């Protein structure tokens, strides 16, 4: 795990609204490395 | 009343009435007849068992049909004006017609039709709101203008003072069943007192009084049966024929006619009057025609809900069609657009029923019907 | 098979998410919703389609099957039958009354049974028992 | 009858 | 005509003083006629001088939450230089909400941020931890003022790994230290801030929190 | 396009080459096909005749049936070209070979 | 502060109902049909025990209720609360 | 109409006071603590404990007729910490809850003017 140093742009209140709501971005890179590999196949 | 028999034994859970050995017996017809009405009014359920509405019913002292009237009419404060109507309807009529004036002097007519204008400003096709408007406006005529009132408008002092004390009386029987205190309500004449109903509560009202005579009500003969009887705008009202639900289907459909009474409020209508009419009850009075003693007019959807209590109302399948998409929820639920037939079924030709315009609904399976739970 | 494919200001969080861990040693610690959103649904559907035109009580399909009963000869009822689509078919083996004294029910057998006398559309016949039995 | 400016600043919001 | 061209309504309404005596019922009992069918308070809250311009310029986004959602009255007399808070007895309906209003309003007096002080009106389960250098040890002069640039770091970032490794936020005004957020997560924080103060090295402190923080996630 | 009575409605894009036919009135589906993207490279009848199976340069498999000509199902398990479908002596079971690598 | 009427005979809770304030002093008439609530607000709650309705609500005291007590005899009309 | 008393809440890092005094704080009227509470000691000083002994004692103090309070919350204070912890924060807003009216809310910590040494030592304590 990585620990991040900077300012969260999140506010205190906003992480516990996110939390209260296997990745989206993972699944995103996902999308597009089918999309690169069929236009280059 | 023979439903009051009937219905007082029902609530003892005595089942069968026809054949109950009475000392003094009354007749076999009125007695099934009677067990119909109940079922009308919602007493008696589709097996002749007393239902929760019959309960009540039972307790009241008063006739089933006005004691059915009163259990629906804790709505909308709509309660002084029923009260008022039920007692109008008891004690009689006060209104002196021309013909008993043998006015049918020149200037007392227009006195007597301006009095009766001056009542009619509730409703244009109501007879029974005119009786509402005298007796919710006697009570602000103070008691020095008592016989100035009823000399002026041509009414029965006599009886007008007999109404306002039924008031009191039939509205303390009420509050005693439907309140939580039912010994302990005592009637004030300031209960009594209210002013005009708006016109969602005369709507109300409507059906309120279409819960009492759920049976006693007529169709024109144009809209069932067009041509049968010959219509045109230049046919008088009290000429228009009319057809009750219930009415036994003549070889001839003329015999089955009942037309307006020249008194009521409809016959200086001019227009076409309403397709559907509430009558208080039919008068072989006038060799020419039966006569009928208006009460209001009912419109479509309002006569299905109310007949909807009652087994006088039957419902078709599912409609089918153009965004007519039948919705279902669960296996013993679904909801549908569903065409209404009020009166007699259509294999049924003995009866004369009809048709009433198609409402959606909500429907839940109970002992494999249907049954109807609200409308949508 | 053919179906086609388909916050609030005071956050009510409590528990070890907030930190509250000795809430969580003491012990201390929708679907109705989901059900009543979907009443609200089967109702907004209802308000969606308002038509108002006037239609008999009694369907085309429903008015033989009396009239067969009473004259025994359900043989217009059955060249209708066969002529409805699969859908119409189905619909109205459904809808057919289910209350006693069963009369539909049986008329619909008698108007079958007269069928698979006459030795000819024996498949669609046997369907449409199947499907009053289903 | 009938029958016949910053709100709040200084002062309470 | 078109240039072009060839050659009832059913009614939507549908039916769905007490008296000065006594009646007695058959088994002699009485009966009666049925009988004829949040406090005023506030909150001080004094705001010190250097936090004056912040509220100033933060009071747009401040009287919004605590008069929309907490239905509280809210003025700051400029004379005494405080934010009043007042409970309304006819439209404030939460009990709580006046001493919910004074938490939020008294988060931000102390230094922090005001999207972190909404925190305290929308949860119910966030309080304040305070504590000074001087109680965890006695440093002065120079020793004192490098434990304060210990503990927020260069550029704040090990104030800033601190905050994200624990759910906290953490507000540091000289010697005296602030930190906001669960209770659990606070005590999480407070440790990691006493280390630094008793002289552990940042990088060492700053394991311990990547250690804690991935079981945050876990759990 | 739309019926003469108005109660079936056809449907149709040309990129895929798919064609619905679509009763609105029972929301039900008359017709619902989609053809191949890529030239069949192989066809296989049934034993009997009654079916034909098609591959594609997609490499997905489509089973016909002769008597109405429409697609009864469509297989997409392949990942690149079928190369080449077969039918067993019996008739239940269908083989076919790709170049991803699989049979 | 919810006051619930509990029938021996059906034993179930026929009644809920919700008072002013906390009352720790009731009282039942010798005829077992009122009942007194005396809250610590100084206000005084008659309660209907078999129809569950409130039939007299006097708030005239000013500090806490302490005692409550029904006088009445069956067929009469001198009732009283003290 | 109004009778007042005294809350005193003693917020400590292990354990906190809830304490309901007469004005002249010489009659106590109810004392409850977290420990009371809860099952475990670990958990004495948590907001979770100090709610229950807030809320028990308001309905202590109803009782006996006291309908308003002035809070006096204070620390360990000395040569400890000065500010009350979260769990005398909870205890407060236990008490608006409760109903009982909030007069006046003050800090009495014991602030010393100079103390004598603390416990840690030379080089700190508070691991
Ligand atoms: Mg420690």
């Amino acid at each position: 795990f990585e620990l991040s140093d900077v300012k969260s742009s999140k506010s205190l209140a906003e992480i516990y609204e996110d939390d209260y709501t296997l990745s989206e971005e993972l699944q995103k890179a996902h999308s597009e490395i089918s999309e690169l590999y069929a236009n280059l196949v | 009343p023979v439903e009051s028999i009937v219905l007082q034994m029902k609530s003892m859970a005595i089942h069968n009435i026809i054949n109950f050995p009475f000392p003094t017996p009354p007749d076999r017809v009125a007695l099934s007849k009677a067990i119909q009405l109940l079922q009308y009014l919602g007493a008696l359920d589709n097996k002749e068992m007393i239902t929760e509405d019959g309960k009540k019913m039972s307790l009241f002292p008063l006739s089933p049909r006005f004691s059915k009237m009163l259990l629906v009419s804790d709505e909308k404060a709509c309660l002084p004006y029923i009260v008022a109507i039920v007692s109008a309807l008891s004690v009689g009529d006060p209104f002196i017609n021309e013909f008993e004036l043998g006015i049918n002097k020149k200037e007392l007519r227009s006195k007597f039709y301006k009095s009766r204008s001056q009542f009619s400003k509730l409703d244009k096709f109501s007879d029974v709101f005119r009786l509402l408007s005298v007796v919710s406006a006697m009570d602000y005529v103070p008691k020095e203008q008592k016989e100035i009132f009823m000399k002026k408008n041509f009414l029965r002092g006599k009886l007008m003072e007999e109404i306002v004390k039924l008031r009191k009386q039939l509205m303390y029987i009420i509050k005693s069943n439907t309140s939580k205190e039912n010994i302990a309500v005592v009637i004030r004449n300031e209960d009594l007192k209210s002013d005009i109903p708006s016109v969602i509560q005369i709507k109300l009202l409507k059906q309120m009084i279409c819960a009492g005579f759920v049976d006693h009500v007529a169709v024109r003969a144009d809209v069932l049966f067009p041509d049968d009887a010959k219509i045109t705008n230049r046919t008088s009202i009290i000429n228009i024929p009319y057809i009750p639900v219930l009415a036994t289907r003549t070889p001839n459909i003329e015999d089955c006619f009942v037309y307006i009474h020249p008194t009521s409020i409809l016959n200086n209508l001019g227009e076409m009057p309403p397709k559907y009419m509430l009558y208080y009850s039919l008068h072989l009075g006038g060799n020419n025609k039966t006569r009928m003693n208006t009460l209001c007019d009912i419109a479509s959807t309002p006569l299905a809900n109310i007949a909807r209590k009652g087994l006088l109302l039957t419902y078709s399948k599912p409609l089918t069609g153009q965004g007519l998409k039948t919705v279902n929820l669960s296996p013993t639920e679904r909801y549908c657009y569903v065409v209404p037939r009020f009166g007699s079924t259509v294999d049924n030709d003995l009866k004369i029923g009809w048709d009433l315009n198609p409402i959606a609904v909500h429907q839940k399976k109970q002992k494999g019907q249907w049954t109807v739970i609200k409308f949508i | 098979r053919s179906k086609p494919k388909e916050l609030p200001f005071f956050l009510q969080l409590s528990g070890e998410k907030v930190g509250d861990e000795a809430s969580v040693r003491e012990g201390i610690a929708h679907r109705r919703d989901q059900e009543a959103q979907k009443k609200l649904d089967a109702e907004e559907q209802m308000n969606k389609f308002k038509v108002t035109g006037r239609l008999g009580f009694e369907s085309h399909f429903t008015k033989q099957l009396r009239e067969g009963s009473q004259s025994k000869d359900y043989s217009s009822l059955l060249a209708t039958l066969i002529n409805f689509s699969p859908a119409a078919v189905d619909l109205e083996i459904r809808s057919l009354n289910s209350f006693e004294p069963f009369d539909e029910i049986v008329w619909f057998i008698d108007a079958l049974t007269q069928g698979l006398k006459s030795n000819k559309n024996f498949e669609l016949y046997e369907t449409f028992m199947s499907l009053l039995f289903k | 009858n009938p029958w016949l400016t910053l709100p709040g600043w200084g002062e309470w919001a | 005509v078109a240039p072009t061209a060839l050659k009832d309504d059913d009614d939507d309404v549908l039916l769905d003083h007490e008296s000065k005596t006594v009646v007695v019922d058959d088994q002699g009992k009485p009966r009666f006629t049925s009988a004829s069918k949040i406090k005023f308070e506030s909150r001080k809250i004094m705001v010190p001088p250097h936090r004056m311009t912040p509220l100033r310029n933060s009071w747009t986004k401040i009287y919004p939450p605590l008069v929309e959602h907490l239905k509280l009255q809210v003025r700051m007399n400029l004379k005494t230089k405080s934010v009043e808070l007042r409970t309304n007895p006819k439209f404030t309906t939460d009990p709580g909400a006046l001493q919910k209003g004074a938490d939020f309003i008294k988060a931000f007096t102390l230094g922090f941020d005001l999207d972190d002080s909404i925190a305290l009106l929308r949860l119910d389960d966030l309080y304040i931890e305070t504590f000074e250098v001087k109680d965890v040890k006695t440093l002065t002069g120079d020793h004192l003022s490098r434990a304060i640039g210990r503990i927020a770091g260069k550029d704040g970032k090990t104030k800033f790994a601190i905050e994200n490794a624990t759910r906290t936020r953490i507000v540091l005004a000289d010697s005296k230290i602030h930190i906001l957020g669960g209770f659990t997560h606070i005590r999480m924080a407070r440790e990691s801030v006493v280390s630094l103060i008793l002289g552990s090295p940042p990088g060492k402190v700053y394991g311990n929190l990547r250690t804690v923080a991935s079981r945050l996630k876990e759990r | 396009s739309v019926n003469q009575t108005g109660e079936w409605l056809a449907f149709g894009s040309s990129k895929l080459g798919q064609l619905l036919v679509y009763e609105w009135q029972s929301e039900s589906y008359i017709l619902k096909q989609q053809g191949h993207f890529d030239s069949t490279n192989s066809l296989a009848y049934s034993p009997d005749g009654s079916r034909v199976v098609t591959a594609s340069e997609d490499g997905k498999i489509k089973v016909w049936d002769i008597t109405s000509g429409f697609c009864l199902a469509t297989f997409e398990e392949h990942t690149s070209s079928v190369t080449a479908v077969q039918f067993a002596k019996r008739g239940q079971v269908m083989f076919s070979s790709s170049l991803d690598g699989t049979v | 502060q919810l006051l619930k009427i509990f029938h021996l005979k059906t034993g179930k809770v026929v009644r809920s109902m919700k008072i002013s304030s906390p009352s720790y002093i009731l009282d039942a008439d010798s005829t077992s049909t009122l009942l007194a609530v005396g809250g610590t607000d100084g206000s005084i709650i008659v309660v209907d025990i078999e129809n569950g309705y409130i039939t007299h609500s006097f708030k005239g005291h000013g500090g806490t209720i302490s005692s409550l007590k029904f006088y009445g005899q069956l067929n009469s009309k001198i009732w009283l609360l003290a | 109409s109004q009778v007042f008393g005294v809350a005193r809440i003693y917020a400590s890092f292990n354990d906190t006071f809830v304490h309901v005094t007469d004005l002249s704080g010489k009659e106590t009227i109810a004392r409850v603590t977290g420990g009371m509470k809860v099952k475990a000691d670990r958990d004495e000083s948590s907001p979770y404990a100090a709610m229950l002994a807030a809320q028990d004692v308001a309905a202590k103090c109803k009782e006996v007729g006291i309908t308003a309070v002035h809070v006096k919350i204070r620390a360990t204070g000395g040569t400890r910490t000065k500010t009350p912890g979260p769990g005398g924060q909870a205890a407060l807003r236990a008490l608006a809850r409760s109903g009982l009216r909030i007069g006046r809310i003050e800090d009495v910590t014991p602030v010393p003017s100079d103390s004598t040494r603390k416990k840690g030592g030379r080089r700190g304590r508070r691991l």
